[PDB]
């Protein structure tokens, strides 16, 4: 009935370095991102001061720059530069903690290109913890609050999808052929030979996260020296049952999935090439499959069949994107022109979830 | 001097080039082995062939051409055929498979493994040119090679040359006829290269030439050879002023100056009027007025578009043979009296005219008849936008479901490009609608 | 330059491959001893696609013959073209699969897969540029389905960016020579949907119908069915070996015909099929070929295209013909039969033309269709599979070799998902 999938876009603030590197022309860099409202975004606005001389030509007198590069994107949730991590945590992932504590599944996606600020958001600094830390902290506080009349159990897994193959991050020894997706008759999906862990507090959860991230399949010489070539899926299974209630053979189950997505890549950036072309191709295909799945799920018509089997990532989250499960998507974008083209692609990827035509 | 460098990319480009170089060799007396008998017979030293050939000391005339394809088949046909001894052995081939009809392979993955060699050979050719006029690029919009690799090559050439002219002679998809399912994608993705890196792009449709062959030449079963020969005649008409004498000579710069009003409106329509079989060569006068009238007939256009649904922005009439200027003036006055041929209010002059004394040469085994007169008309008009709009509709049918997109994104192409190109095309259409509007 | 590695697995695959190599050798002028005695220079121009040159001006096919019993190897060796193959490429065991998918995939094929892959690796690095692979087998059996799927998986792991074709013989509802065909077919389609770029589905029922009606044969044998399949196989690869006006390699057909990654199960067909004593009564021209390709009776997959819509078609012509005629004939087929073509693809027909027809014909054409009617085949298998799996009829023979019921459930679910995906693009929308 309602839109279970919600898209959140966050605009980062210029770094002092970038803020003084080429913005001096304003007194070359310019803020291609403009924010008007909690659901409104303008890409490449015509806000430059010496600009009348250009539309003196764009209008029908000299057809050299008649192209209009201003785009108008609408999203469910928008965060400006001034908003801090508390507002993002409250407005994107905090409600999901209810559903997982209620019994339903929940999903969080993190997407962006290099320099977009995704790391600061999901991970953050020790002084300014990210979204994951706040979610797990409130989850454990809720568990302690509900320690009476109910018992909760937390299981943690952390896998990665690389070249359409699953690879345990917490137990790197396991071979891929062993890691296989299995669909039970309970409409639950389990990956074989997963190294499940029982952390006791958010400190242990973060320690497991860094231990896994130490193993992630990265490669150097890309715009970032530690770019990710895989989709990292962290799964927190909450299994709970009444403590002093009916002692029956029934305990309720839920999962919180947190997926850090690899950024799309244009080989044109790559020159030497090799197996990295295969990595890029797999990443782009997986992102396309995920976009198709999300667009079909949002669309009331095409969802008679949703292409879950086009990629391992969508197959794993078959029962974590539909109507019952609540999905949120944090898409971190930069306002600097240095990342112009990439940002547009990011803004085009988020928009696909719901093609809200802003011409109206 | 007046050199021109021809670049033939893909199967369509190479086959059009086969026709073109057959025609040029016949025009200048050069034999397929590259030797000119007239040099030893008459004595030589009073001929102009440098526009398309380079002479060595031994008397061999090597064409100024660069044949490129990502598969060996068509070029291998060229190196085993009659003209094996004509071209320099450096005819470029990727030692791997083709682009498989997708822009990503021709641009990003498979096309980067010969671009250095192609640019090196273009360097070696241009260094031998003292008076280089421009590049003649032949390709097809609907092909993976002829879209991706031509885009990459023209990006590189614009970076390296910039000032030199660049002329495209491209095969555009027909409205109904097609020979691949992913033609709209490749052609839309080719909008950037033909809008920002070209200087005058000529578009041709196979269906239009098929209808011309049926109606005029009386050929119910034409193959691609006839299409290529007709395109070769058009290109010969364009470059005749750089090779032969005439009353009014029109080089590339004058032609572009007279035909391109703004930097973006450089997509004219070609028309060769006296396409006539030998049987119908008799029973017809083929005067200058008749041929000039035939140029403006919608049935004779080489793109499936109706000029009556648009306003002519400029016209260039390039005549060959026995043509006097007063006959051309009378024909142009007759055309201006006609009301169905509408001109924009801001081009009162309208017509550029060139005349050349060299009549067209007939290829043995060809379909065109021997005619004392000929004309090539190059018309900048607003009707061509229709030919784009149809193609855009096809794109909008496939991209809605993201069909065939995984092939492209799995070869180093971001998804957003598919939208971006479309937007560019839409912008171009708007410009073509905003120039025909009359002044206030 | 565009080298293909051919792998034969099982009785059906080995027999089709032997007939296919006879056909290709006749096409290229290679005699049974491996010597070239052709009449034109085009045969040797692209002989490297399917053959390797041996020292005495000999040509050894780049074939790999696989089985779990030596009977079919002995049959192929003693055949007319048995002496042309490399003896080291003959890889075989001694204990057969027994019409068991588990034996040829877990127990007895797993032992031989290392040798087969060693030979595949040897035949791959000897190529200047490897276009792809070419597997011939049947899904209704043991060693065929099992070892073919295992080799598919391991080659796909080793050569992820190369084409992998598959000429797989589907089981039929009427014709049934084996009782446990549904299990094997489901377990093999579970593997083909994930690790193949082109799967050319063939049915013995459709080939027998072609023999009885089109060819008017009285006593068809497996030689004739292999003849038809080999004709199609040669037609698919024609543009990699001969020049033409429009060239189309395997990857071009895959790009044009596969709108989404999982919809790569194609129905083949061969155009000029006529009975002897009825060839003088027809004019072999492009319209006749075009009318024969799109006829329901000419398909080799035992499906009615009228029960579905064509997602895509590919027509690969051979011979001297005009491109105008082919273009109008395809446009006429699409406009006249608009109900059998999807609306959200404007042109549904990839077209390729080659300049060299087969040996005794002035022209020919190969049809490769991707339609929703193929759905029916999978549906039929399910209608058998469930009927045998609700009761666990012949299941202990599989579970005894390490398999589980989870694999059967997974394969059934994947096949039903494929059926649903094909059904999605059928109704008007
Ligand atoms: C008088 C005449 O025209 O002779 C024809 C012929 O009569 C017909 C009936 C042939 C004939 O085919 C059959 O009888 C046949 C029987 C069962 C299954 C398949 C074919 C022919 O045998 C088949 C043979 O075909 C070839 O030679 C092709 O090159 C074919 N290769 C082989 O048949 C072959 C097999 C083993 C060893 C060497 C060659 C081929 C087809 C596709 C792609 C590559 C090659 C031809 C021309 C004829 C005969 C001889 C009677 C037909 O065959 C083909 C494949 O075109 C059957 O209907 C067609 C149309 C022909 O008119
Ligand atoms: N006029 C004309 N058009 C041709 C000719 N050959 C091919 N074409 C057109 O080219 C279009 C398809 O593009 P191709 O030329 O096949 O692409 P390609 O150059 O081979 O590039 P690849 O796909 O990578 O091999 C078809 O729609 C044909 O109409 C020709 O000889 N003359
Ligand atoms: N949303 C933000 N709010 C405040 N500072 C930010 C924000 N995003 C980025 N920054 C600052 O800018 C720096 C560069 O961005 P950073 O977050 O490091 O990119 P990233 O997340 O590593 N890129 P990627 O992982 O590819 O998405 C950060 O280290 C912060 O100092
Ligand atoms: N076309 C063809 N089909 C065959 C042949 N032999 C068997 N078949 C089919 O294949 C099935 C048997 O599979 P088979 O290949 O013998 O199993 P395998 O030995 O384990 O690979 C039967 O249902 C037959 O319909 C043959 O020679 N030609
Ligand atoms: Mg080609």
């Amino acid at each position: 009935k309602q839109s279970s999938i919600s898209v959140a876009v966050r605009v980062r603030p210029f770094t002092e370095a970038e803020s003084n590197r080429l913005v001096k022309i304003d007194n070359g860099l310019r803020k291609i991102i403009n924010v008007v409202d909690d659901r409104m975004l303008i890409f490449d606005p015509p806000e430059t001061n010496p600009l009348t001389k250009m539309q003196r030509n764009a209008f029908p007198n000299s057809f050299k720059g008649s192209r209009i590069r201003e785009h108008r994107f609408v999203f469910d949730r928008l965060f400006d530069e001034d908003c801090t991590q508390d507002q993002v945590y409250r407005n994107t992932t905090q409600p999901l903690l209810d559903s997982v504590l209620d019994g339903y599944n929940a999903t969080v996606f993190a997407y962006g290109a290099t320099g977009c600020g995704k790391t600061h958001t999901i991970s953050g600094t020790p002084e300014d913890p990210g979204v994951i830390f706040l979610t797990m902290k409130e989850l454990y506080n809720r568990i302690e609050e509900l320690k009476d009349t109910k018992i909760i159990d937390i299981s943690l897994s952390y896998l990665e999808i690389y070249n359409e193959t699953i690879r345990d991050l917490l137990n790197p020894m396991t071979q891929c052929k062993n890691l296989v997706i299995r669909e039970d008759a309970n409409n639950k999906i389990s990956v074989s030979n997963l190294s499940r862990h029982r952390p006791n507090s958010v400190e242990e959860v973060m320690q497991l996260i860094l231990e896994g991230n130490k193993n992630r399949t990265c490669s150097p010489t890309e715009a970032n020296a530690t770019s990710s070539r895989s989709h990292a899926v962290l799964q927190i299974n909450v299994i709970q049952k009444d403590r002093t209630g009916d002692i029956t053979e029934e305990h309720t189950f839920a999962t919180l999935s947190i997926i850090d997505l690899a950024g799309s890549e244009r080989a044109a950036a790559t020159k030497n090439r090799g197996a990295r072309l295969n990595e890029g191709a797999n990443i782009n295909k997986s992102l396309l499959a995920l976009g198709n799945c999300i667009n079909a799920l949002c669309d009331p018509r095409r969802r008679n069949h949703v292409p879950y089997r086009d990629s391992k990532l969508t197959r794993l989250l078959k029962f974590s994107l539909g109507g019952n499960c609540k999905t949120v998507m944090i898409v971190c974008v930069s306002p600097s022109s240095q990342h112009y083209d990439e940002t547009l692609n990011t803004l085009k990827y988020a928009d696909r979830a719901k093609e809200i035509k802003t011409k109206l | 001097m007046r050199e021109c460098i021809s670049i033939h990319v893909g199967q369509a480009g190479v086959q059009i080039g086969n026709a073109c170089w057959e025609l040029y060799c016949l025009e200048h007396g050069i034999q397929p082995d590259g030797q000119m008998p007239s040099d030893k017979t008459i004595g030589g030293g009073d001929d102009s062939f440098n526009t398309f050939f380079s002479e060595t000391g031994a008397g061999k005339h090597v064409p100024r051409a660069v044949f490129v394809d990502l598969e060996p088949t068509v070029i291998d046909e060229v190196r085993t055929g009659t003209y094996r001894q004509l071209f320099h052995p450096e005819q470029l081939i990727t030692g791997k498979e083709d682009a498989a009809n997708n822009y990503a392979r021709g641009h990003y993955t498979i096309g980067k493994e010969i671009i250095d060699l192609v640019l090196d050979r273009i360097r070696k050719l241009a260094d031998q040119c003292t008076g280089l006029q421009g590049f003649l690029v032949f390709h097809s919009f609907g092909g993976g090679t002829g879209s991706g690799f031509t885009s990459l090559l023209m990006e590189r050439l614009s970076v390296d040359y910039g000032k030199k002219s660049k002329l495209e002679f491209s095969i555009y998809p027909a409205p109904q006829v097609s020979t691949a399912v992913v033609e709209p994608y490749n052609s839309i993705l080719t909008t950037h290269t033909t809008l920002e890196h070209s200087d005058c792009a000529f578009m041709v449709d196979n269906e239009a030439i098929y209808d011309i062959c049926r109606r005029n030449l009386d050929i119910e079963r034409p193959t691609y050879t006839n299409l290529n020969r007709l395109i070769s005649q058009i290109v010969s008409s364009i470059t005749a002023s750089l090779r032969f004498d005439g009353a009014l000579n029109v080089d590339l710069t004058e032609f572009q100056t007279n035909l391109v009003p703004y930097p973006r409106i450089h997509f004219p329509l070609a028309t060769y009027a006296p396409v006539i079989s030998a049987e119908k060569a008799y029973h017809e006068q083929l005067s200058v007025a008749e041929i000039t009238n035939a140029c403006f007939e919608p049935a004779n256009q080489m793109v499936k578009c109706d000029p009556r649904h648009g306003k002519y922005m400029a016209c260039c009439l390039l005549y060959r043979g026995d043509v006097v200027p007063k006959d051309v003036n009378a024909a142009i006055a007759t055309i201006k009296t006609k009301r169905s041929i509408q001109f924009v209010d801001w081009c009162p002059t309208g017509f550029k005219v060139g005349i050349n004394y060299q009549p067209p040469t007939v290829v043995p085994g060809g379909d065109l008849a021997k005619v004392q007169r000929a004309v090539c008309m190059l018309s900048n008009t607003t009707a061509i936008a229709e030919a784009w709009a149809r193609l855009d509709h096809k794109f909008d049918l496939m991209y809605a479901k993201r069909a065939f997109v995984h092939w492209y994104v799995g070869e180093g192409m971001e998804e957003g490009e598919f939208s971006e190109a479309r937007e560019d095309m839409a912008a171009l259409e708007k410009d073509y609608e905003e120039v025909g509007v009359d002044s206030v | 330059m565009r080298e293909i590695v051919h792998i034969q697995a099982g009785q059906c695959g080995n027999q089709i491959g032997a007939k296919f190599w006879e056909v290709i050798s006749d096409e290229h002028g290679i005699d049974p001893t491996g010597s070239y005695h052709g009449d034109s220079d085009l045969q040797l121009e692209r002989i490297n696609v399917y053959y390797n040159e041996a020292t005495g001006n000999k040509y050894v096919p780049r074939a790999i013959l696989v089985d779990l019993e030596p009977g079919t190897m002995d049959s192929v060796r003693s055949g007319p073209f048995g002496q042309i193959f490399r003896p080291d490429n003959f890889v075989f065991g001694q204990s057969g699969a027994g019409n068991n998918w588990a034996k040829g995939h877990y127990t007895e094929g797993a032992e031989l897969v290392d040798s087969v892959l060693d030979v595949v690796r040897k035949e791959s690095e000897s190529c200047d540029c490897l276009q792809g692979f070419q597997l011939t087998h049947s899904l209704g059996g043991g060693t065929g389905s099992g070892m073919g799927t295992l080799l598919i998986s391991k080659i796909r792991e080793e050569y992820p960016d190369r084409i992998m074709n598959t000429f797989s013989v589907m089981p039929s509802p009427k014709v049934s020579d084996t009782v446990v065909e549904p299990y094997n077919a489901t377990l093999s389609v579970h593997q083909l949907v994930e690790n193949t770029d082109e799967t050319y589905c063939i049915d013995n029922e459709a080939l027998y119908d072609i023999c009885f009606r089109t060819l008017k044969l009285t006593t068809p044998t497996y030689g004739d069915l292999n003849h038809l399949v080999s004709a199609t196989m040669s037609g698919v690869t024609t543009c990699l070996r001969f020049p033409g006006q429009l060239n189309a390699d395997l990857r071009k057909l895959a790009v044009n015909m596969v709108p989404f990654p999982r919809l790569h199960f194609f129905m083949p067909g061969f155009a000029p099929l006529t009975s002897r004593g009825s060839q003088q009564y027809r004019a072999l021209t492009v319209p006749e070929l075009t009318q024969q390709m799109f006829d329901s009776k000419n398909m080799m997959a035992a499906c009615d295209p009228r029960h579905g819509r064509y997602l895509t078609v590919a027509a690969i012509f051979r011979g001297r013909m005009s491109m105008k005629e082919v273009d109008e004939q395809m446009l006429n087929v699409q406009n006249k039969n608009s109900s059998y073509f999807v609306e959200w693809i404007p042109n549904n027909v990839k077209t390729a033309v080659c300049d060299i027809p087969p040996r005794g014909l002035k022209m020919s054409a190969t049809f490769i269709g991707n339609s929703t009617a193929i759905q029916e085949l999978f549906k039929r298998i399910s209608e058998q599979f469930t009927a045998m799996f609700r009761r666990k009829a012949f299941l202990h023979w599989y579970t005894g070799e390490g398999m589980d019921e989870m694999e059967f459930t997974e394969a059934e679910s994947n096949m039903n998902d494929l059926v649903s995906e094909y059904q999605q693009y059928q109704d008007a929308t």
